[PDB]
């Protein structure tokens, strides 16, 4: 499946996570700015949300 | 490699680079260094000048982007991405551009040194918006544009103590500043004409130069796009700046020096992950890391310094684009998106307000519903969707501007003030934005007159007038053409006719009062309900 | 998520996933972190670590890469990106993976741990090339891999300084190895079958820790892969170390724990940018951070403790390719490219030898020119080329490996040797460089096992074949089938007889003495005259 | 004019250097490693060669 990657520091990148699901870590109270995606699905904590998607590409958005 | 692009400096010689400009030739030098690299153990300390190189500099390319976040909120997306840097991170990141006619005129030229914006968190000259390329070769000015270090990098402080002092990033701003009092001459460009202009955060920067006088004696004139000194949000106390770096200390995983100490061990990359959570309450337009009042840059809060400080020696740009607030709403207002109309209902509309105005507690949240919402039609989601907008734009911009523009004209400087109303036919945001923070720029810089570039016609003899008025002002202090000009002259704001004109397609439309009841409040009220609760 | 890929590991739960292989489902726990991020103030540290996590682990992928030198030598070409690492660079970098069959059986299974080469300067489990997925699933067997620390980072020591010990680089990895003596249980690992096994560098390693008694311990078994501890490259003095990490120390911008203390303040990219500087005399398959005698990890050089150590209850699998030294040349020796022939004449094999054999002076280095030199055709500038390239080889890795396996039959160890010749049908590489250094991992892994990989059904019966070899050894000690085998039978190089196999398409031919004459002169002969010159 | 460009921890990208000299830093002795190749043309010291091209594209391979 095609997400996008990236840190607090890089742009966000398309990369195939093949048959996984991938993440969108991102502030959970305002601003809600996202820190980052990538493939896998991480455990956040209450400072931030973690939204993990199956299908289809571009689903971590 | 041999024409005229060759020059020295006070520290060495540099070669420049022949850009070719929609209407000519252009001087660019791009990447010359002005202070050694801030890396190491000089992180967190002010900047060092740039010892002196032997041989020939190369400067025919931008530098470095200072270490900063990357917005991804919208990946892909023109509007969010185009304010991204692009170029690599790193701590060595202080170099200043210049751009020059080509060739370089014998005749001294304005100077225009122009302070990127970025809530002070990120930003970089080496974005396309900023091209000098244009307003040089079309002008014939001369424009400049540092890096200073911006985020955790740029502002940390600990207050009283000489490893982490603060205000920094704006330290490396004004040597900028400096280099220019002491080399600009030699691209032709008049140690006297300069004209430091800048947007949000950066406008903000100008303001915070024009109090401090160490730096005031470097410039002469002052623009100021968007932004303001004594806003909140460019300020912090000196408890407050020391309480959140205290805090991403712990944070991280870290006795000042010995705090410092830790610090300076931990990775840019750490740093960055961590700063968005010092922020206290959940809000908007609150940024973590911004000028703090150390009582030596900033001798006392921007407020009292604007309350007193002589100014009649001093002309001034000041102004505000339309639609103001709008642009911070979607990161966390709920009900907004650009996705959607984002039409809120009056439940929402609530919180709306609580977040937006994140330091006034319940009773003045009161006030400010009271005053938004319109009793004859309380619940119209239409409406409680703009004047959610409003309550954001005025809080943080227009009226902090109206009242800085007011302070201003009482001490005899020479102030002018407008509000661009034109929304780009490029713009890639929803309708409902309206003229968002920054996109003004985009016409201020003359990216119009590229014919490459996709506008209308309107929208490049439009963005000639604009590059003209400021110019113009930066060549002399009004911003009008002499006997040959559209004869609506843009009026000086005056405390008590508050005249302004309006930036648009159409000619110079003057207007008095900017928010003269809304502000009121704000400026005036809003102070002491919150000195009262 | 919920099907068995569920386990708990002495520090909490992971979440590993189910991996297709052409032969079907596999087991992969991609990231499992058994260490504390060396950041901050723990670089230069020994590892400490992983504290217990609550919840469960995301075990979907690989982690970081640790920090280290991209080669660039040759842009977009196969041969030399196949290398590059491929993930994000982070000092936060250690962590291990595991590759287990689907279902994870029930009956305790032999274990494989692979440490990556990279000349002690680069390397990554991360890599394609180090799939574990086919050697699993077909052989089923149960796999592993480290990152351990490379270059200044993993290897930069001041001995008898607490602040950077040095040798933490291999640090690392014996924790790996803990972690598996004390978790690898739960996933059907045998923990007694531990069998680790390297190439280049890492084969270096595991000869480093069959040295070393407390690591000794953490396996049983062991493979040395065209490399030894006891070469000319993989070891320096407690002294040159030392000299090596003050110079960089100083090029960078730098009382040890002082000079520790600045270091720690110094960004990865600034050290990686100066290592390759404190390289002494200008050669090639010499590099400037490798493990150091402490007299502490290992307690005196690697030949002193390989001339005494007891070994007769150790099992181990030594071998080199074909053409070692020919992937080295395009490094910087006259006349070499990989875009043509390399056809040097007599006046730059001179200069070769020089470069190749950069710690032997004059008098020695015309020992090498004579015995290399054909003295009825002196300047044919093929054997020239080849000789030269045969320098390297025998210098480097052959002749101390013939050495190793020679010190090692006496002590009661059982030896097997060997000398992979397939040169493989995708290679990139100019024909004249032969079967080079590491490539052979790519068939050893099974990588011709995957259909959609272009290969030759020779090479797939070949690389089932090998596998199969290496398991065997990892499951029992000799590399042979039982009564259903192919009958020409691996005999276990005695120093008597010298026996051992070539690995190719072709069944096992049993060959005497491996390079028994030339590697007198070097073993032997070269030391002594080093030694009065 | 289309060049490499890259830092010695970066991958050989191609960046358009528009018109301008790109370059190539290389060690000056054996090894001679590459530490990195970008646009512009820029001073190398006793320990790096820097050659510098203008034409054609990938010309500072
Ligand atoms: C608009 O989009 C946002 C985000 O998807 C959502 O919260 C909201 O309900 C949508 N509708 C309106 C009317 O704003
Ligand atoms: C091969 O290529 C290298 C590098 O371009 C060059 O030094 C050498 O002269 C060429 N010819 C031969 C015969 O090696």
């Amino acid at each position: 499946t095609m997400c996008y990657s990236h840190t607090t520091t890089s742009r966000a990148i398309l990369t195939n996570c093949g048959e996984n699901s991938c993440y969108r870590k991102s502030r959970r109270h305002p601003p809600k700015m996202v820190l980052g995606r990538g493939c896998g699905c991480p455990p956040g904590d209450d400072n931030l949300e973690v939204k993990c998607c199956t299908s289809p590409d571009k689903c971590n958005y | 490699e041999d024409p005229q692009l060759l020059v020295r400096v006070r520290g060495g010689q540099l070669r420049g680079i022949r850009l070719k400009a929609p209407g000519g030739p252009v001087s660019a030098f791009l990447g010359i260094p002005f202070a050694e690299p801030p890396v190491g153990s000089r992180r967190f300390m002010p900047p060092e000048p740039k010892r002196p190189w032997s041989g020939v500099l190369d400067a025919t390319t931008f530098q470095n982007v200072c270490y900063q976040y990357v917005d991804t909120l919208y990946p892909g997306f023109e509007g969010t991405e185009m304010w991204n840097p692009n170029r690599e991170l790193s701590e060595d990141c202080l170099y200043l551009n210049v751009w020059t006619p080509y060739p370089r005129p014998a005749s001294p030229t304005p100077v225009l040194i122009w302070i990127y914006g970025g809530g002070f968190y990120s930003g970089a000259a080496s974005l396309d918006v900023y091209d000098g390329r244009f307003l040089a070769q079309v002008e014939g000015a001369v424009l400049v544009s540092m890096n200073y270090r911006v985020g955790t990098f740029g502002f940390l402080a600990l207050p009283g103590s000489r490893e982490a002092p603060g205000n920094v990033g704006l330290l490396d701003q004004r040597l900028a500043l400096q280099w220019v009092q002491e080399n600009i001459a030699a691209f032709g460009g008049d140690p006297m004409s300069v004209t430091l202009f800048g947007e949000s955060a950066g406008a903000a920067s100008v303001g915070m130069h024009i109090l401090s006088l160490p730096s005031r004696s470097l410039f002469h004139r002052a623009v100021l796009q968007s932004g303001t000194p004594n806003g909140p949000w460019a300020t912090v106390s000196a408890g407050e700046a020391r309480r959140r770096a205290t805090l991403l200390a712990r944070l991280v995983g870290c006795n000042d020096t010995e705090l410092i100490a830790c610090l300076r061990t931990r990775p840019a990359q750490d740093l960055v992950d961590h700063e968005w959570h010092v922020l206290p309450q959940e809000s908007i337009f609150r940024f973590s890391f911004v000028p703090v009042v150390d009582g030596d840059f900033l001798s006392d809060t921007p407020e009292a310094l604007i309350n007193t400080g002589d100014f009649q020696d001093l002309q001034v740009l000041v102004g505000v684009v339309k639609d103001e607030g709008s642009y911070f709403l979607v990161y966390g207002v709920p009900g907004f998106s650009k996705d959607n109309e984002s039409l809120i209902s009056r439940a929402q509309f609530l919180a709306g307000v609580r977040i937006g105005v994140p330091q006034a507690s319940d009773l003045a949240a009161e006030a400010v519903v009271l005053h938004y919402t319109d009793w004859l039609h309380p619940e119209d989601p239409t409406h409680l969707r703009d004047a959610m907008s409003a309550v954001v734009g005025d809080h943080n911009v227009v009226c902090p501007v109206a009242q800085l523009a007011g302070r201003l004209a009482a001490q005899g400087a020479r102030v002018y003030a407008y509000i661009f109303e034109h929304r780009a036919s490029t713009l890639t945001w929803p309708l409902w934005m309206g003229v968002p923070h920054g996109y003004e720029i985009e016409f201020i810089f003359g990216l119009p007159l590229d014919p490459s570039l996709n506008y209308t016609t309107e929208e490049r003899i439009f963005a000639q007038r604009l590059m003209k008025y400021w110019t113009n002002f930066a060549r002399t202090g009004d911003p009008n053409d002499p006997r040959d000009s559209k004869s609506p002259q843009w009026p000086p704001y005056t405390t008590a006719a508050q005249q302004y004109v309006s930036l648009n397609l159409k000619p110079l439309e003057v207007r008095r009062g900017l928010r003269a009841q809304t502000c009121a409040f704000w400026n005036r009220f809003l102070p002491k309900l919150l000195s009262a609760t």
